[PDB]
């Protein structure tokens, strides 16, 4: 009675909101996902069990499910005000998911909810964990991710040794279909860092706060400072994401005329061999807030550790 | 989470100048950290308005480094005193995580504006 | 020593990669063909472009 069919149209926003519950009523949903934790008593990069979330998938004209979810979760009232303030400071960035703060009663009391709109099913941390902890006995997440983004079809896995690199070298072509998604995620990350610096917000960026479309959320561990003096910490993010940048060949679009995958290739003259400025431009475009000096020529390095870092 | 330095740090004391040996007695709330290998300062605060130099004494005394600073930032503080203004500095080359640490601790333990 | 000199002088300091010297100054070309399908796509006819 009410509740489920009233919470549904309260989570339902003002745009189109053709929603369907993910097998729940007014209660939360439990999933098994990967996180990156550091909270003074636990640390690591493992798969924990999420507990406080209600998810509503979205439909469209022909009443078939689509890759869009409304995640409405429950924490603390102080956290309510803190997240509302930070989002109000950060809402104008085009790389931040659209939040919605409301209050709804489950009993005689009134509890607050925070709803995020139009997320994907999996985050970037899920993809990184799936590719860095491969096990052919159970790889359901990787297969689902591959088939939901038109990298292959469901009958591609009926083959045996479909994952091998020596046998079936076509898996490289299959993997190289996520590079554009990764590149757009990198660009949106740079945009988010610029917005955080301009707004005066201090926080650490993790892989599980970004979905596979590039949008950011979860400002629950941030603080506030004077405008223009913000500082993001992006060590673990880039360091963990680095091995995936070459498997998927994310920088293929940089060999075309206007960084567009539909135009012909760039025609460099055969007599050019320096390319010392292009490397700096690429570093400034994709790794702007990585704070450690980068030497395009390793003859200027200070020791072997710097040589490794720049190579 | 990925919390920004739960266990905090301790202390702020000593000196500063603008041209090498201009550090006379004490012109800095040189802030934080006594690491496990020795005293290694992180943040500098200045009730003054323009400084490029400082000199923190440590251990041997003979070894006290003439630190190169960076262009400052300014803010006003919500102290019980009332109107109080400093000009913030960090030791040059301080990586992002350390500045985040000191800024978070300063903002979350003591009140600022 | 005329084509080599012609491409050396175009360099901005006299240095050029070694991999483009045979590509722009050689007089003879040798092609090794595995099968006929590859042959009809590379050197079909009497003159080809490469
Ligand atoms: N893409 C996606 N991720 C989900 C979904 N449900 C749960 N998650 C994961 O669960 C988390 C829910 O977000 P938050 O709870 O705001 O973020 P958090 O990383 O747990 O941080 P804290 O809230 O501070 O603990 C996300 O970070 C995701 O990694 C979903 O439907 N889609
Ligand atoms: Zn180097």
């Amino acid at each position: 009675s009410a509740d489920a069919q009233s919470f549904l149209n309260r989570v339902c926003g003002v745009s189109a909101a053709r929603l369907t519950p993910c097998g729940t009523g007014t209660s939360t949903d439990v999933v098994y996902r990967a996180f990156d934790i550091y909270n003074d008593k636990v640390a690591g990069f493992a798969k924990f069990l999420k507990t406080n979330c209600c998810r509503f998938q979205e439909k469209d004209e022909d009443d078939n499910l689509i890759d869009s979810y409304f995640v409405v979760k429950r924490h603390t009232f102080s956290n309510y005000q803190h997240e509302e303030t930070i989002y109000n400071l950060l809402k104008d960035c085009p790389a931040v998911a659209k939040h919605d703060f409301f209050k709804f009663r489950i009993d005689g009391d009134m509890v607050p909810h925070i709803s995020r709109q139009r997320l994907t099913k999996y985050t970037m941390a899920d993809l990184v964990y799936a590719l860095r902890h491969f096990d052919e006995g159970n790889c359901d997440t990787l297969k689902e991710i591959l088939v939901t983004y038109n990298c292959c079809d469901d009958d591609y896995f009926n083959k045996k040794d479909w994952y091998d690199f020596v046998e079936n070298p076509d898996i490289l072509r299959v993997y190289a279909n996520l590079g554009e998604r990764v590149r757009q995620a990198l660009l949106k990350t740079v945009q988010f860092c610029d917005a955080m610096r301009n707004a005066g917000i201090v926080g650490v960026l993790t892989l599980d706060n970004q979905d596979l479309n590039g949008n950011w959320y979860d400002f629950g561990d941030f603080i506030q400072t004077t405008p223009g003096s913000g500082v993001p910490v992006v060590d673990s993010y880039y360091s963990l994401l680095m091995p995936i940048l070459t498997l998927t060949r994310a920088l293929t679009a940089e060999s075309h005329v206007d960084t567009d995958l539909t135009k012909p290739y760039i025609k460099w003259d055969l007599l050019k061999y320096d390319f010392t400025e292009e490397r700096l431009k690429l570093f400034d475009r994709y790794f702007k807030y990585w704070d450690q000096t980068y030497h395009p020529n390793c003859v200027n390095c200070l020791d072997d550790r710097c040589i490794l870092h720049c190579a | 989470n990925n919390e920004l330095s739960p266990v905090a740090l301790r202390q702020m004391s000593c000196a500063a100048g603008t041209t090498q040996t201009a550090c006379t007695d004490d012109n800095a709330l040189a802030y934080y950290n006594t690491t496990k290998g020795g005293r290694f300062v992180l943040a500098l605060l200045s009730d003054l308005q323009d400084l490029k130099w400082a000199r923190f004494p440590k251990s041997d005394g003979t070894g006290t480094i003439y630190t190169e600073l960076e262009p400052p930032c300014r803010f006003v503080t919500d102290t019980p005193k009332g109107p109080k203004v400093k000009y913030l500095y960090f030791i040059k080359g301080l990586n992002n995580l350390n500045r985040g640490m000191v800024l978070g601790s300063l903002a979350a333990t003591v009140r600022l504006q | 020593n005329d084509a080599l000199n012609n491409i050396i002088n175009n360099a901005r300091d006299g240095c050029v990669p070694l991999n483009i010297i045979p590509l722009t100054t050689a007089a003879k070309l040798m092609v090794v063909i595995p099968d006929y399908n590859t042959y009809k796509n590379t050197c079909d006819g009497t003159t080809f472009t490469y």
